[PDB]
């Protein structure tokens, strides 16, 4: 095999360090002859090379038999080496995505076999790699080799070898502009505009160039034919998709299946629209065992059969016109999930997915819908290289009352309202300026750090007062008692002054869903009500209601 | 001749990641590299340098060129002690004091001195490619690089060569380097401010070197305000003692018990009430109090500023500088087709380079944003040639109104 005439990338143990010095453990006849014979033939083949006594340094080698065959296999234990050989930089920082794919006539796959054989290694770092194949038991002295390639295993190898391919392919990518070369690992992917004619042509002139160069890639006959089955997608050559998504029926369900087919509903997630996978999830919380058992809830189940009905019949997603302009649309599945779609041209997707995130814990449709926005965004960046123009579900006033007076910046690039239920809005506003007439409640909480024990009430004006107690307790929850209680209490119109800031800071955020049911239960209130304002004093400042509410929930806790 | 860097004991070059770019910042990118190489600043470089910094591309201020910009953030971390404590730019007291201050470009003397060779790793940044299509192009410099504190830190002594005679003849003007800047501050007409600029311009020229006005000694206060009013309410008061209350404990004697009493028992917040004037000493002694500066409150070299930042609306925003928090050394507002973001980034520049000339050190900022929002975004809107420093926060409810 050719062994590539490129320039060798120097190569360095980490500061401080020294090659490995590990002993080769004694091994069967068998072995040792296994091994014999490999390494007498990649010697042959310039892989690797004889040496002396003199370098001290040793790495163990194995020989694995065969399943089913009667073939043996060298393996290398490169793991010291490796945890000495200096970092190198990462060899891809993402995966291509196919919806990314710009259309191109013809593209044909080429491998190039025996890859990392066929590159040299840094001539002063060859010693580092010796290995020795231990003679019959103790006595004789072993074989002593070290490699000339890059071997299998070892640290620097995926990142050498495509820096080599990078700058063997450079010249022809010059002279050849008009053709896409994909590099991924030691595959290329040649695309072009041509008719078979300078293609199958154009392919073997680049064959030949890599040839040159001491690589070798298969050739017609035995180049891949399309679809493409590539990292779990389809390539046609109009179309993609993912591969074959088979949901298994079963009586019992264990951790272990769920687990598996939650992945891959969420790899279906990218081309079929609407899969929902949440139920399914909560099942897998605080979960037991791999093999145990979990009996589907009504929800899972609901969740699973719309699933299948949605996998019932192929989807498939087109690939990338980078003179027409992306369209991203949004919409609410429900229980904090979102689905988009990203096209170009009305319903011919590129590409699905979904947001579930909890970004924090309460919140709104309104900051869910925003953060779906982003992460869309982020990930058109990536795969396009620009941002998508959006179809929201929420009216542009709702946005604008919502962004103008929330305290954090926000900015959803350009986008247009499409009205598609369910509709995202804002359950509830307070009131800006007290409302005349109506009671107003100071309400108190305070929690016994020691026993755990809290009370929560009110004061009103209108001579209104109360006082509930509570068990397992903090501050914080006494807090938010005291302000559900004169929600209950109080009718259409309340002033209710509070010194939580805590509380405060919740609800004025408008926030519509929670973790704390109790959270929940001041949001069902806060609906209910006609005008609700919401004001906050500091504690412990004998202020008038403040020492009064204080005093009540004081008593008995501290 | 290159002047050796070592990175702090310990310390490791920058492995930071390169956040994703769109085709036209890339492209950009890829024509000002290519010609950056072919004039030798920078040389490809191989998979055996594990570093990485961040580039981005921006368009600069009132400007259609497209200018890259690395982020040295990390690696400036790492390298503290050449830059500051070995190699230190000592900051000008005066600068502050002066009429008019212009900020000129001075980073492209940086690309006439060579970078220590053993340095250069450390200064690798890549050029990412869409849908992954291909490797990233990666580089390294070999050149002083913009951004870098550790250039003028080394230039250093060529600038003073450059400036002696400007600075021989005219005394009265303070020139201070920061990054790649220079701050010329003047206390003469404006007419020959400009005039006197224009001056040093040409001296720069002579050097290969190739602006913008501040009034630094017009920088005033945002005093905590109370209102003045007619008729209060129980709302109001509570308000007012509530602001009152805060204001105190970070400003040194104030006081309230004037006016809590007139909040007695529990009435209705949309009730007035008629006001005791020795309330009205204390309105009046706050108030009296509040318009002056902290007392006790000095800015320590040693430790790092800090700057926060709240929205008010209406393109209006607040903020504060301290070391300590209440601990106030400045605060200060910003006033604006603006979106948040582009506000924001416009204020985080302005308290940046105020910040530069009254302490020679840019603040850590607390951005009332979404990190990913802050990221994506922020570069559309950037002009400056460095970045500070920042993190993310929720602004607290009370901090907010207290500010207005
Ligand atoms: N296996 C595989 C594989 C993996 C990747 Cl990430 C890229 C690739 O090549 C292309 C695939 C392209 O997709 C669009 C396209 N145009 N023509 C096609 N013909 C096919 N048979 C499949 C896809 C395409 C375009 C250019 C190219 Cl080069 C092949």
């Amino acid at each position: 095999s050719p062994i590539s005439p490129i320039e060798t990338v120097p190569v360095k143990l980490k500061p401080g360090m020294d090659g490995p010095k590990v002993k080769q453990w004694p091994l069967t006849e068998e072995k040792i002859k296994a091994l014999v014979e490999i390494c007498t033939e990649m010697e042959k083949e310039g892989k690797i090379s004889k040496i002396g006594p003199e370098n001290p340094y040793n790495t163990p080698v194995f020989a694995i038999k065969k399943k089913d065959s009667t073939k043996w296999r060298k393996l290398v234990d490169f793991r010291e080496l490796n945890k000495r050989t200096q970092d190198f930089w990462e060899v891809q920082l993402g995966i291509p995505h196919p919806a990314g794919l710009k259309k191109k006539k013809s593209v044909t796959v080429l491998d190039v076999g025996d890859a990392y054989f066929s590159v040299p290694l840094d001539e002063d770092f060859r010693k580092y790699t010796a290995f020795t194949i231990p003679s019959i038991n103790n006595e004789t002295p072993g074989i002593r080799y070290q490699y000339n390639v890059l071997p299998q295993g070892w640290k620097g190898s995926p990142a050498i070898f495509q820096s080599s391919m990078t700058k063997i392919l450079e010249p022809f990518r010059k002279q050849n502009p008009d053709i896409v070369i994909y590099q991924y690992m030691d595959d290329l992917y040649v695309g072009s505009d041509l008719e078979i004619g300078q293609h199958r042509t154009k392919i073997e002139e680049l064959r030949q160039h890599l040839l040159r160069w001491g690589l070798t890639t298969p050739d017609k006959k035995h180049q891949k034919e399309p679809p493409f089955l590539w990292m779990g997608y389809e390539l046609h050559p109009d179309k993609w998709t993912v591969q074959p998504i088979v949901l298994p029926e079963k009586d019992s369900w264990t951790v272990n299946d769920i687990q598996k087919l939650v992945g891959k509903l969420n790899w279906a997630s990218q081309i079929y629209p609407g899969i929902k996978v949440r139920q399914l999830c909560k099942l897998l919380r605080g979960t037991k065992a791999l093999t145990e058992v979990i009996p589907l809830t009504e929800e899972a189940e609901l969740e699973l059969a719309e699933n299948r009905e949605i996998l019932k019949e192929p989807v498939h997603g087109v690939y990338y016109d980078p003179s027409k302009d992306l369209i991203a649309e949004i919409q609410k599945q429900g229980q904090g999930q979102w689905t988009y779609q990203i096209y170009q041209e009305p319903f011919k997707n590129l590409k699905t997915g979904k947001y579930a995130r909890m970004r924090g814990a309460h919140t709104n449709d309104v900051k869910q819908l925003t953060e779906a926005v982003q992460k869309i965004t982020t990930e058109s960046i990536v795969i396009w290289g620009k941002t998508p123009k959006f179809k929201l579900p929420i009216q542009k006033e709702t946005w604008e009352t919502w962004w103008t007076e929330y305290w954090q910046a926000t900015w959803i690039p350009e986008w247009e309202f499409v009205n598609t239920p369910p509709l995202v809005k804002l359950w509830y506003q307070l009131e800006k300026e007290p409302i005349v007439g109506a009671e107003t409640f100071y309400v108190d909480g305070a929690a016994n750090r020691e026993t755990k024990l809290g009370k929560a009430g009110y004061v009103t004006n209108r001579g209104r007062q109360k006082v509930v107690t509570l068990t397992d307790t903090t501050n914080q929850k006494t807090e938010l008692q005291a302000i559900y209680l004169a929600l209950q209490d109080s009718g259409l119109e309340v002033n209710i002054v509070t010194d939580s800031q805590y509380a405060l800071g919740i609800i004025q955020a408008q926030p519509d869903q929670s973790e704390s049911e109790l959270v929940n239960q001041i949001i069902e209130q806060l609906i209910k009500k006609e005008k609700v304002y919401l004001a906050w004093v500091p504690a412990h400042k004998g202020i008038g209601g403040n020492e009064q509410v204080d005093k009540l929930v004081s008593a008995g806790i501290r | 001749e290159t002047v050796p860097v070592k990175l702090k004991p310990g310390m490791d070059g920058p492995k930071v990641k390169q956040w994703p770019l769109t085709e036209e910042k890339i492209k950009a990118l890829v024509e000002i590299c290519t010609e950056m190489e072919k004039e030798g600043k920078i040389s490809k470089i191989g998979p055996e340098n594990p570093y990485n910094t961040p580039v981005f591309a921006i368009k600069k201020k009132d400007s259609t060129k497209w200018r890259k910009l690395v982020d040295f953030r990390e690696l400036n971390k790492r390298t503290q002690d050449f830059w500051e404590v070995q190699l230190g730019i000592p900051h000008p007291a005066g600068l502050k004091k002066k009429k008019s201050v212009t900020v000129l470009d001075v980073g492209d003397a940086y690309f006439s001195v060579p970078l220590d060779e053993d340095f250069r790793k450390y200064t690798a940044f890549t050029i990412p490619s869409i849908n992954n299509e291909t490797p990233g192009i990666r580089y390294q410099y070999n050149v002083l690089p913009q951004g870098w504190k550790g250039s003028p830190a080394i230039f250093q002594s060529s600038m003073t060569k450059i400036l002696e005679p400007f600075r021989k003849q005219n005394p009265d003007i303070v020139i201070y380097q920061y990054m790649d800047d220079l701050y010329v501050g003047s206390d003469l007409e404006i007419g020959q401010h400009r005039t006197k600029i224009e001056e040093l311009r040409q001296h720069l020229l002579r050097w290969g070197l190739t602006g913008y006005e501040l009034h630094p000694d017009k920088w005033t206060v945002q005093p905590i305000v109370l209102p003045e009013k007619d008729s209060w309410t129980v709302n109001d008061i509570q308000k007012l003692v509530g602001k009152l209350n805060w204001a105190s404990q970070i400003y040194p004697g104030i006081k309230v018990r004037q006016l809590c009493k007139l909040l007695r028992g529990t009435k209705a917040l949309t009730e007035v009430i008629p006001l005791t004037e020795e309330a009205e000493l204390e309105l009046a002694e706050n108030r009296e109090i509040l318009k002056e500066p902290v007392h006790g409150v000095y800015y320590d070299p040693s430790k790092d500023l800090i700057a926060e930042i709240q929205k008010q609306g209406q393109g209006q925003w607040t903020y504060q500088i301290y070391q300590e928090p209440f601990k106030n050394l400045k605060t200060g507002k910003y006033a604006r087709h603006t979106n948040d973001v582009k506000q924001l980034t416009e204020a985080v520049q302005k308290i940046t380079t105020e910040s530069i000339v009254i302490w020679g050190k840019t603040p850590k900022f607390k951005l009332p944003i979404q990190k990913e929002t802050w990221e994506t975004w922020w570069t559309e809107y950037w002009q400056a040639t460095w970045i500070p420093e920042w993190e993310f926060v929720n602004t607290p409810p009370l901090v907010k109104l207290w500010y207005q």
